[PDB]
């Protein structure tokens, strides 16, 4: 089958919990996960998931495991602290990606963004050209807005997506009454 | 100890954990203890050593048992399995037979060529470089050293005057229960001299005693690098 | 002081020492004491009944 | 002063403090009661003796003495050890 | 030219480039021309706690010294009998080196002590330093008959002694047989 | 200490022979749980 | 201990009854020589440092 | 709490191992393991302990990489196999002391209880004592500046239990015991001044420079004390400390007594043989 490895980032804050858009869609993206690291478990059960979050101080919850059983229990207690960080947060990741077990697996890692980014446009570039450079898959996916949907992201993901064939994708969700799981499902990358 | 209380799959776990990590060894063989009876190998030892070596032709066996082993030595004997179809032929056809004496350790005369039948040994070295031999060197030495080695000094040097004189007393005492005989001795001196019937050689000790008295002169120039500066 | 003669049940003699935890209260001969297997060094006593 | 005659009066008390002679002993007595202070006076004739004391907040003139005392007793240390070493090493080792 | 390089190499940790040290300063200072060598040499013999460069160490002394086989049994008297076997070995081999092809009477002497010990490396050496000094001598001039008897006795006595004792027993007694008395050895 | 392991060998028994045999195998009397018969050693002769 | 043979060697009796055979060390002198003494041995080395009344 | 702690030569050890499995990299940075041992016991003994992959980044100072599930396998394996000792604290072998230590601790502080953190060096070039027992615990400021994680130095002593010993003595067979004489004492009373020196000088200089040419404010208030007891030694003139001197020369007198004395006894015994053995060799020569 496919070898590669999963890496899923979970928004703390608590701008997932607003009463505009879905009640505490937190819950919600975690379905999302439980679905796709299912899907990946009838494709192929070797594959590994890792946890982490967003904020200041990085907390792994779980290793990479093939088996989600303790995972779907490591799901609570977010620990709803912090509001965002963004550097250390890929730091923590794609340099951690020498941790896994399989050295066959492919490198993808995904980030669920729920908030405002504070760092500037050169981090952004910079950190795209870095992940240009290691060439590592990167999945952007934003849940809830308050500026403009996408003004640098755009310039953003296109320097940081290399190999224009099959290569990654922008996934852009509107507001809506519809759930996140069939939109995020809509891609190649989901299933 | 059997073939069936070892875990295949948790082996095979565990090796797997340390080939993620910095550990890509495979398994060289295994040991164990054999504690009372003897550092010999049984029936089901040996039966579970013919199931293990299946595998690798070697098959390092080595077994411990510090419970009789004195604490003067710690040297141990790795062992090996014969062939049952060598039995025809020669023993043990191994060259470089300069380490026999080496192996010559376990020079008791029972297990050895009591058990000699099917049986033998092989020798032992050890390895060693610069890193290591610094690294537990200063370590060892440290360990019998203090942390800014002039805590405990100046403590003994202050001691002398306290501590020491009761023991230069007790030795005053001692070396005069020695004197009291020596006043005996130059009698016989002057009746026998032909041959020693004291095993007694009363000169190292009272050596070894002068040996302890130089201690306060070794430490008077520390107490007076201490004035000094 | 420091160090003591003691007496199996079984009958054999033995000979042992002092414990850094243990005191020189309850060492007092005339009290029968507990041994181990290991350093023959002493966790507790046996008060008799 | 740290060194040079540790050994005061309380001529310099009484001249700073503006007191009388017969205060000082209620003062020091004070003073021990405080705590802050160690110093007991073994003295039969006039004089005053002094103990250890916090340097607390900064000063100027002890950094400069520190630094000076501490190297004198560095190069010290150092020339001792030197000299002494130079022959221990050759006739003992 | 080397003396530098051998200096740094001395120091080196291996045992085994330390007996290389020695092995090299050898052959390049025999013909006794250094006196400096056989300082580190018994230094470095009486010191290091290794047998290796222990056993490795009085070769290199017979090598410069072969120029006088009178001195050598001398200096290497307090080698005879040692804390360690292995010293008794080396020095065995050096008193097989140095009397070689001689007619020195000092090793021979004191070969009789040298015959009979607790450890059996020990008599293998003297069992060699014995078969490489009666080779080419006459009988008539000196009394060779009590070594003659004692290592014509090794093959009888073979049963009753190791392994490797009948090994080096017959190894020794190959050399005064070989080629017939016809060839000999000169250093 | 070439006598150590001697010392590691735990002590020796007192043996006595009550009786001699010319098969050249020498029994002992010894303790209960005793009587291990068993030809001595070569360099000592049983005649004496 | 129970009696000396000869010269620097004696033999030992044990708790049980049974007596052992033992060379005694060469530091030891002659004193502990004597015909019924209490003598202590080591529980593996099984050598006599020091006797007591 | 924690007085003094027991730490043996084998953790140690296992760095040199930690040095050892290396296969040249070409990174070699700090490396974090887990060290195990008695919390039960008032005095912290040490026993052995297994290592976890640990890596940073370049730039980035913040990143630190650990795992649980490794953690919980060994940790639940070796608990299995020995119900004697369980977790105590973390280890680095950086010479030097990161901000993000905090970051990494607490996560032990979190799961675990209190921690302890070991520091020690690469290369063992370090005269001194190369293990410093930090203890991780929370101390309010004189200065008034926010609470945060302090660590404080606790003394520690290097010690083997039974085998150990044995197995260091017989694998170098170089280091000397104890040994009360001559050699064994001057040795001592020779290096002690370099040992002194060589601290001392690698001290005071940084003292120096980082006093009066630095910033980022370390609380200097202890330095005051410790200048205060660099002057707890006003220059006695020693004269009150005569009699004491009398007293030492005195006792140097007794030494000087009874190595007369006794080396006049030991003298008996040569100054008689040397004569009464060589003129009865010598007569009865020929
Ligand atoms: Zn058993």
């Amino acid at each position: 089958m496919v070898l590669e490895s999963t890496m899923v980032c979970v928004d703390n804050s608590e701008y997932m919990r607003n009463g505009d858009f879905l009640p505490t869609r937190l819950q919600a993206q975690q379905d999302a996960v439980n679905i796709v690291c299912h899907s990946k478990t009838r494709s192929n059960p070797e594959n590994n998931v890792g946890l982490i979050t967003l904020a200041n101080d990085c907390e792994v919850l779980t290793t990479l495991t093939p088996d989600t059983g303790r995972i779907l229990s490591k799901l609570h207690t977010v620990q709803p602290k912090g509001k965002i960080t963004f550097c250390t947060g890929i730091r923590v990741a794609h340099l951690a990606l020498k941790h896994r077990q399989g050295k066959n697996h492919k490198m993808r890692i995904i980030a669920f963004v729920g908030s405002p980014v504070e760092d500037n446009e050169k981090d952004l570039v910079k950190l795209a050209k870095r992940l240009k450079k290691e060439k590592v898959n990167v999945d952007i996916i934003n849940f809830g807005e308050e500026e403009v949907n996408t003004e640098k992201l755009t310039a953003f993901v296109n320097t940081l997506n290399g190999k224009d064939g099959t290569g990654s994708h922008l996934v852009t969700v509107p507001p809506g009454p519809s759930l996140a799981d069939a939109l995020i499902s809509s891609p190649i990358l989901a299933g | 100890v059997s073939v069936e209380a070892v875990d295949p799959v948790f082996q095979a776990k565990m090796l797997d954990m340390l080939k993620q990590t910095g550990r890509p060894e495979m398994v060289v063989g295994w040991y164990h203890s054999h504690p009372g009876f003897g550092c010999w190998l049984s029936g089901v030892d040996i039966n579970t050593q013919q199931s293990f070596e299946a595998l690798s032709e070697r098959a390092v066996a080595v077994v411990v048992d510090p419970i009789q082993s004195v604490k003067g030595k710690v040297v141990i004997d790795a062992f090996r399995l014969i062939n049952a179809n060598m039995m025809v032929l020669g023993h043990e056809p191994r060259q470089t037979t300069s380490n026999l004496g080496h192996l010559n350790k376990p020079s008791i005369q029972a297990l050895i060529h009591g058990l000699n039948r099917h049986y033998y040994s092989i020798t032992i070295n050890y390895r060693k470089n610069e890193l290591e031999q610094k690294m537990l060197l200063n370590l060892h030495k440290k360990s019998w050293m203090e942390g800014l080695t002039l805590q405990d000094y100046s403590e003994h040097c202050k001691h002398n005057e306290s501590v020491v004189k009761e023991m230069l007393e007790l030795a005053k005492n001692y070396n005069k229960a020695v004197e009291e005989e020596d006043k005996m001795t130059p009698e016989q001196l002057a009746i026998k001299n032909v041959g020693k019937q004291d095993p007694k050689r009363h000169l190292e000790e009272h050596v070894d005693v002068l040996m302890t008295s130089n201690i306060v002169q070794c430490l008077a120039a520390m107490l007076d690098t201490v004035v000094f500066k | 002081e420091e160090k003591f003669i003691v007496k199996a049940t079984n009958g054999p003699r033995y000979v042992v020492g002092c414990r850094r935890q243990l005191d020189k209260s309850k060492l007092k001969p005339g009290t029968r004491v507990a041994l181990d297997m290991t350093t023959l060094t002493i966790m507790r006593y046996l008060p008799r009944e | 002063r740290p060194a040079n005659h540790r050994q005061l009066t309380f001529e310099e008390i009484a001249k700073s403090a503006k007191i009388t002679v017969n205060e000082v002993e209620l003062l020091v007595m004070k003073a021990l009661s405080v705590g802050l202070v160690k110093g007991s006076i073994d003295e039969v004739d006039k004089r005053v003796h002094m103990t250890w004391v916090q340097p607390r907040v900064l000063d100027l003139q002890q950094i400069k003495g520190m630094k000076d005392r501490l190297e004198f007793w560095c190069t010290d240390v150092k020339s001792m050890e030197m000299l002494v070493e130079h022959q221990a090493h050759d006739i003992l080792t | 030219e080397a003396d530098a390089l051998i200096e740094s190499l001395c120091r080196d940790k291996d045992p085994i480039l330390r007996r290389s040290g020695m092995y090299t300063v050898a052959m390049a200072y025999c013909g006794s021309g250094n006196n400096k060598a056989i300082r580190r040499l018994l230094h470095v013999a009486v010191s290091d706690v290794n047998d290796d460069v222990r056993r490795a160490a009085v070769e290199s002394l017979g090598f410069i010294l072969f120029r006088t086989p009178e001195q050598c049994p001398s200096v290497v008297s307090l080698l005879s009998e040692s804390y360690n076997p292995h010293v008794r070995y080396g020095a065995a081999m050096a008193l097989g080196i140095c009397c070689a092809g001689t007619g020195n009477k000092e090793a021979i002497n004191l070969l009789e002590p040298m015959t009979n010990d607790p450890v059996n490396y020990v008599r293998q050496g003297a069992l060699i330093a014995s078969a490489l000094i009666m080779i080419q001598q006459t009988e008539i001039t000196c009394p060779k008959v009590n070594q003659f008897r004692q290592l014509y006795s090794k093959v009888i006595n073979d049963k009753h002694d190791d392994v490797m004792a009948k090994f080096g027993a017959i190894l020794a007694q190959g050399i005064l047989d070989a080629g017939g008395h016809n060839v000999t050895i000169s250093l | 200490r070439e006598e150590l392991q001697l010392l590691q060998e735990q002590g020796s028994y007192v043996g006595e022979v009550v009786r001699a045999m010319d098969k050249k195998k020498v029994l002992v009397k010894v303790h209960p749980e005793g009587k291990f018969v068993v030809d001595v050693d070569k360099n000592i002769d049983i005649n004496d | 201990f129970l009696e000396a043979v000869d010269q620097n060697t004696a033999i030992v009796g044990s708790t049980t009854g049974s007596n052992y055979y033992v060379r005694i060390l060469s530091t030891i002198d002659r004193e502990l020589l004597k015909p019924n003494a209490s003598v202590a041995l080591h529980k593996h080395s099984n050598a006599l440092v020091d006797v007591l009344p | 709490a924690v007085q003094k702690v027991v730490v043996h030569p084998l953790v140690l050890l296992s760095v040199v191992d930690h040095f050892n499995r290396i296969g040249k990299v070409g990174n070699q940075k700090r490396v974090v393991g887990v060290l195990l041992g008695s919390w039960q016991k008032k005095v912290l003994d040490v026993s052995n302990s297994f290592a976890v992959p640990f890596d940073e980044d370049d730039k980035d100072d913040s990143v630190w990489f650990l795992d649980h599930d490794y953690l919980e396998n060994m940790y639940g394996m070796f608990k299995k196999v020995n119900a004697r000792e369980r977790i105590v604290g973390w280890y680095h072998t950086g010479p030097k002391l990161h901000k993000n230590d905090i970051a990494i601790n607490e996560l032990m502080k979190r799961y675990c209880p209190n921690s302890v953190l070991v520091i020690i060096d690469v290369k063992p070039k370090d005269l001194g004592l190369p293990t410093e027992a930090y203890i991780s615990v929370e101390e309010v400021h004189d200065d008034g500046t926010p609470t945060s994680k302090t660590f404080e130095h606790v003394t520690s002593e290097i010690g083997a239990e039974e085998a150990e010993e044995v197995g260091v003595e017989h694998l170098l067979r170089d280091i000397k015991d104890t040994t009360v004489g001559t050699l064994s004492q001057r040795i001592t009373n020779q290096v002690h001044g370099l040992k002194g020196l060589n601290s001392k000088l690698l001290d005071i200089r940084s003292y120096l420079e980082k006093v009066a040419t630095g910033k980022l404010p370390i609380n200097h208030q202890i330095i005051y004390q410790l200048q205060d007891v660099f002057n707890l030694l006003p220059d006695v003139s020693l004269q009150e400390f005569v009699k004491a001197f009398y007293l030492k020369t005195n006792d140097q007198m007794v030494v000087v007594y009874l190595a007369s004395l006794i080396r006049s006894v030991v003298a008996l015994h040569n100054l008689i043989n040397n004569k009464i053995a060589n003129r009865d060799a010598e007569k009865k020569e020929g």
